[PDB]
């Protein structure tokens, strides 16, 4: 029925945010404050694309 | 007696004519229907033997709290 393609594990990388959920929790409001722009142009991606291979950059 | 209480056969001749007409009209259109049940049964495409199936008024075509639906 076809083949399923997937992205290579190198196109997959990136710099990780290792900081667990209490920093995150303790930033959260003026993290989604300073970056909604990138975040949002992510989620609109991801809803319209409903696919996660098409929204990795 | 023929005047009085009969008629010509032309009469009777053409009103057979005319029975013999509708009683062969009726009788290729019973056919015809019979052909046109098996072919609306067997196909589908007519408007007879519809079934019915979901109407696609019902999906909910909003954000789905996930991205993938
Ligand atoms: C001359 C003497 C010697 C010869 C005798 C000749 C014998 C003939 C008499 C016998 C009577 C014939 C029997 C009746 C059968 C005919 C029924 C029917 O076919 O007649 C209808 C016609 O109706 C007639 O009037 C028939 C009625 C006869 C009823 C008989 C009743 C007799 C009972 C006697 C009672 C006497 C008194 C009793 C005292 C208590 C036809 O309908 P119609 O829609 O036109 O058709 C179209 C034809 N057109 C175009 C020509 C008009």
């Amino acid at each position: 029925p076809g083949i399923v393609e997937l992205p290579t594990l190198e196109d997959l990388k990136v710099q990780e945010v290792k900081v667990s959920s209490s920093v995150l929790k303790a930033a959260a409001h003026h993290y989604g404050a300073q970056c909604d722009k990138p975040n949002k142009e992510f989620m609109l991606c991801r809803w319209e694309e409903k696919d996660p291979r098409r929204c990795l950059e | 007696i023929a005047r009085t209480f009969y008629d010509g056969p032309e009469k009777n001749y053409e009103k057979t004519m005319a029975i013999l007409q509708i009683e062969a009209e009726k009788a290729e259109l019973r056919l015809k229907e019979l052909e046109v049940r098996r072919l609306m049964r067997a196909r589908g495409d007519g408007p007879w033997y519809q079934y019915p199936t979901i109407d696609k008024a019902l999906i909910d075509h909003s954000p789905k709290t996930t991205p993938d639906n």
